[PDB]
């Protein structure tokens, strides 16, 4: 058992490190700002043709 | 003899004003003009055709499912509500959602077997309860494998807001786990007390007197609960909106601003309250209207609630 | 719908008188065996 | 409002770590209420018009939604509307890009180099006018002060110092003195001097994104709504008015939701 | 067991210092990095603009 | 019976006396049967104690002697609820058919369903095994509890 | 109303007969408990 | 304890190249998707100005 509360702890641990702005934290806002942007920029080029 | 008697279609609803909607039987029918008659006192007035509200069978007064109503009469959710109301039933189910409608008493609806008696079992397998919808709600999010959110709206607050932290109060205990360690009465965990807290902790602010309410959510406010897979809580957000910066620096037209500071005036220590220079009403210029007596209510009780929360 | 169902309501209320008096006679009749046989066996392995 | 911030911050610091990110969470939505003052300042119009948002989501979800999901499946239904929508009610506060709303219209006022609250009620009047929802201001238009119609009612507005309390301008210099006090909690408290105006983004477009943000992350969640009428503004025990709780009924749609699940299929499977 | 405690212990002060100098900092200095490379970004799309 | 077992029989009897004599509580002496193999329901249990009441289960203990013939009226079930009822009834209970069955709905279905028992009951039958998934495979625990 | 008044019609349909095979079950099982009775007190008589 | 370790061993090195593959994914969709974009808007606002 305390050998798993280590390895839970690891586990935790690589969990807040990639919970900051890795995958799972910060690639969806990644994702959203690609896809918010992509149409703006599609309705920019309209604009300017 | 009841039934084969308002069962003719002349012993029916009537819009009014002394209570909105009462009931009246008819005599004879003129065309598209039906002979109203007031059964209760005697007022004989001949109306339109378009005034047809069926009086549903009194076999089912002060059922709580509108839902399953022969005859969907505005008079007639008005009549079902107002018995409801005054048989102390606030909650009532319709359709897909529910309708409260605080009376302004504390009911005794509120206790640890009350709990019980509602946790696990179905929405209609119980009488109206706010714990019973918070259970489908539960045993919705565990059966979808999905999130799920609950909604309160109004117009003032003192009651429109307590039942949202009356559900914070029930979920603190009914999905609260075990790792050790009426009413709520169960041997809490520290996130429990402490989330229950939550309320009354930042409610010291964002709550004021308005000339229609004394104390509400003065803002915008959505709780996040995360759970694990084997249904318990694991974690709490908080998401507050835009204050009532007015009523903090000008009061309304004798309005009481945030609590906290009637709070703070006479329910710090007097060994602190020189110690941050402070004074009495009549002393602020940011004491717009002055101070006014909260009704049923103390500053130094909620002030001590509020710091041991 | 009225009348099929006033029909309906003396149907299955003869149907129930009917059902009743078949398993509560039964069940009266099963329940004292049970009970004559679970006092007989337990007197006689008291007994033994 | 930065020792609110601080307080929400600290009181989400509940747990982080141990907040390790579940599967099913729940969410409870708590609005302030819809209100009608003698004075209702600029503050009052965002939180009627986010009173107005959310009724106007129930609706959708609770009408449109499902009339819309029975055809996509296919199955026999003729699309019963129940003329409940507060479309335009919502459209004329922000449409920036035709005649702009509400907000489009005061961002547009505020960051004029030089303008006054009647000239925003001007703008204003000139550039709806003639909307349903809509009403100018009872023979008193140069009164800077105009009327509105909602899904309860309609409510007035004065404009005074709304721009003001739109821009919210500050002396920067003594937000900077006091970012760089002797006690370390007002530090705190004032730790993010970074786009306080003292001469870029105001409250409006702030409000309206978030709020936005929000709706998007709901709408992702399956709902459930429950609504809470009052008896009286006698705030008293017993008494219960009858038109009061009628029109209130009325106005939240309720006997036509009780129509949608008694005439609709309110399962999925 | 002595000197190598001194030899973890003033260790692990000097992994503390030198991740709240060197990789919480470095995360500060870089939102700062970030911060600026977008407002460059933004200064030669309207120089060039 | 025989007495070719009657000795472990005793021993088990006076091992759970809390006088030491060969009175042990009706709920005792039926969660003896029950750690004996035989494991019927309470309903029978009930039925072959007299059909007595919770209090008079709580007052009143047995001796050795009529603890015979309760497990001869035990052993005249002959037989209980089988392996592959509980298979296939855990296998149609779950959502999807993905090899398991979710948690949280077994122990609710456990703890309000039929017979009642208390939520540690089912918590610990089922600790141990718990899953990321909330799926635990009915099969392994079954098996164990129809062997165990 | 007529969903379930059929329905209650077309349940009542078969359960008369299901009512009669479960009396007759039920008799079954009370005469087997009696005759189970009957030979559990002969055992006790010899026994005694 | 053999075993747990293993188990530890293998999760630490899951975690770390998920979060490598995070990382990377990050550093593109940042690079690529944010600057870009933000340049060809800035390019088509000229354009339309």
């Amino acid at each position: 058992e305390e050998k798993r509360r280590q390895l839970l702890k690891q586990l935790h641990e690589h969990e807040t490190e990639l919970e900051d702005e890795r995958k799972q934290r910060a690639l969806a806002a990644a994702a959203k700002k690609k896809l918010e942007v992509d149409v703006k920029d599609l309705e920019s080029q309209v604009d300017s043709v | 003899l009841a039934q084969a008697d308002w069962s003719a279609k002349k012993l029916v609803w009537v819009p009014s004003e002394k209570h909105g909607f009462e009931a009246a039987s008819i005599k004879e029918e003129k065309g598209d003009e039906v002979t109203v008659e007031l059964q209760e006192n005697g007022k004989k007035v001949t109306l339109s055709k378009d005034d047809i509200q069926k009086m549903n069978p009194p076999k089912f007064s002060k059922v709580e499912d509108m839902a399953e109503l022969t005859c969907l009469n505005e008079a007639s959710v008005l009549h079902n509500l107002r018995e409801r109301y005054f048989s102390g039933l606030i909650y009532t189910y319709s359709g897909l959602f529910c309708v409260v409608v605080n009376p302004y008493k504390q009911l005794p609806i509120y206790s640890e077997k009350i709990i019980d008696m509602y946790k696990g079992k179905k929405r209609h397998e119980m009488p109206p309860h706010i714990y019973a919808i918070a259970d489908t709600a539960y045993r919705s999010m565990l059966q979808d494998r999905e999130d799920q959110s609950i909604l309160c709206t109004g117009e003032s607050g003192a009651g429109k807001t307590e039942n949202t932290k009356k559900v914070i109060q029930y979920l603190a205990v009914v999905a609260s786990s075990h790792k050790g360690k009426q009413g709520p009465s169960f041997s809490y965990g520290e996130l429990e007390k402490q989330l229950l807290q939550a309320n009354p902790i930042l409610e010291a602010f964002g709550n004021a007197k308005t000339v229609k309410n004394d104390n509400s959510s003065r803002f915008g406010k959505f709780i996040r609960i995360n759970f694990d897979v084997t249904g318990y809580i694991v974690g709490a957000n908080i998401e507050t909106y835009l204050l009532e910066k007015s009523r903090a620096i000008r009061q309304a037209k004798d309005e009481r601003t945030f609590h906290i500071f009637y709070y703070l005036i006479a329910g710090a220590s007097e060994q602190m309250r020189n110690d941050l220079l402070l004074e009495g009403f009549n002393n602020y210029t940011f004491l717009s209207n002055g101070h006014v007596p909260i009704p049923a209510q103390q500053d130094d009780e909620m002030f001590q609630e509020t710091l041991e929360a | 719908s009225n009348l099929e169902k006033k029909q309906k309501k003396f149907d299955q209320m003869l149907a129930e008188e009917k059902n009743i008096s078949s398993k509560y006679a039964d069940e009266r009749d099963r329940a004292e065996a049970e009970a004559r046989e679970k006092e007989t066996k337990a007197l006689s392995l008291a007994r033994a | 409002e930065r020792l609110f911030r601080w307080i929400l911050t600290r009181v989400n610091k509940a747990l982080d770590k141990t907040k390790r990110q579940g599967a099913s969470f729940l969410g409870i939505l708590d609005i302030a209420g819809f209100e009608i003052f003698e004075i209702n300042s600029f503050e009052q119009l965002c939180i009627n018009y986010t009173n107005e948002k959310l009724q106007q989501l129930f609706n959708h979800t609770m009408f449109i939604l499902e009339q819309e999901e029975y055809q996509r499946e296919g199955i026999e239904w003729n699309f019963i509307d129940f003329g409940l929508d507060l479309q335009p009610c919502i459209e004329l506060i922000e449409r920036p890009t035709n005649p702009p709303g509400v907000l489009a219209l005061l961002d547009e006022e505020c960051w004029f180099p030089k303008a006054t609250d009647t000239s925003f009620v001007e703008k204003l009047i000139q550039e709806q006018g003639n909307h349903p929802k809509f009403q100018k201001s009872k023979q008193l238009k140069d009164k800077t002060e105009f009327c509105i119609l909602h899904y309860a009612g309609k409510v007035s507005y004065n404009a005074s110092a709304w721009l003001t309390k739109n821009m919210d301008p500050l002396n920067d210099n003594v937000t900077s003195l006091l970012n760089q006090s002797s006690d370390k909690f007002v530090a705190d408290l004032w730790k993010d001097v970074d786009r306080i105006v003292g001469l870029f983004r105001t409250v409006g477009q702030l409000y309206k994104e978030q709020l936005t943000k929000l709706m998007t992350t709901l709408r992702n969640t399956n709902p459930n709504f429950v609504r809470c009428i009052i008896p009286n503004h006698e705030k008293r025990a017993g008494k219960l008015d009858a038109h009061l709780v009628l029109e209130q009924l009325r106005c939240n749609g309720v006997l036509e939701g009780i129509r949608i699940c008694r005439q609709g299929f309110p399962n999925r499977i | 067991t002595k000197e190598r405690q001194q030899k973890a212990e003033a260790e692990l002060k000097e992994l503390e210092q030198k991740h709240t100098q060197l990789c919480e900092e470095k995360n500060l200095l870089q939102e700062k990095l970030q911060a600026e490379t977008e407002l460059y970004a933004e200064a030669e799309e309207m120089r060039v603009r | 019976f025989s007495e070719e077992q009657t000795a472990e029989f005793k021993e088990a009897f006076q091992l759970f006396d809390r006088t030491g004599d060969g009175k042990i509580l009706y709920s005792q002496c039926g969660d003896v049967m029950r750690a004996l193999g035989q494991n019927p329901t309470n309903a029978e249990v009930m039925k072959v104690l007299g059909n007595p009441k919770s209090d008079e289960m709580n007052l009143k203990t047995l001796n050795f002697e009529q603890f015979l013939p309760m497990m001869q009226t035990i052993a005249k079930n002959k037989d209980q609820g089988c392996f592959e009822d509980y298979v296939e009834g855990l296998r149609v209970f779950d959502k999807e058919g993905n090899g398991t069955v979710m948690g949280a709905e077994i122990r609710h279905v456990l703890v309000t369903l039929g017979e009642k028992m208390t939520e540690e009951e089912v918590e610990q039958l089922v600790a141990g095994h718990e899953d990321s998934n909330g799926c635990i495979n009915y099969e392994e625990l079954v098996r164990m509890v129809l062997s165990g």
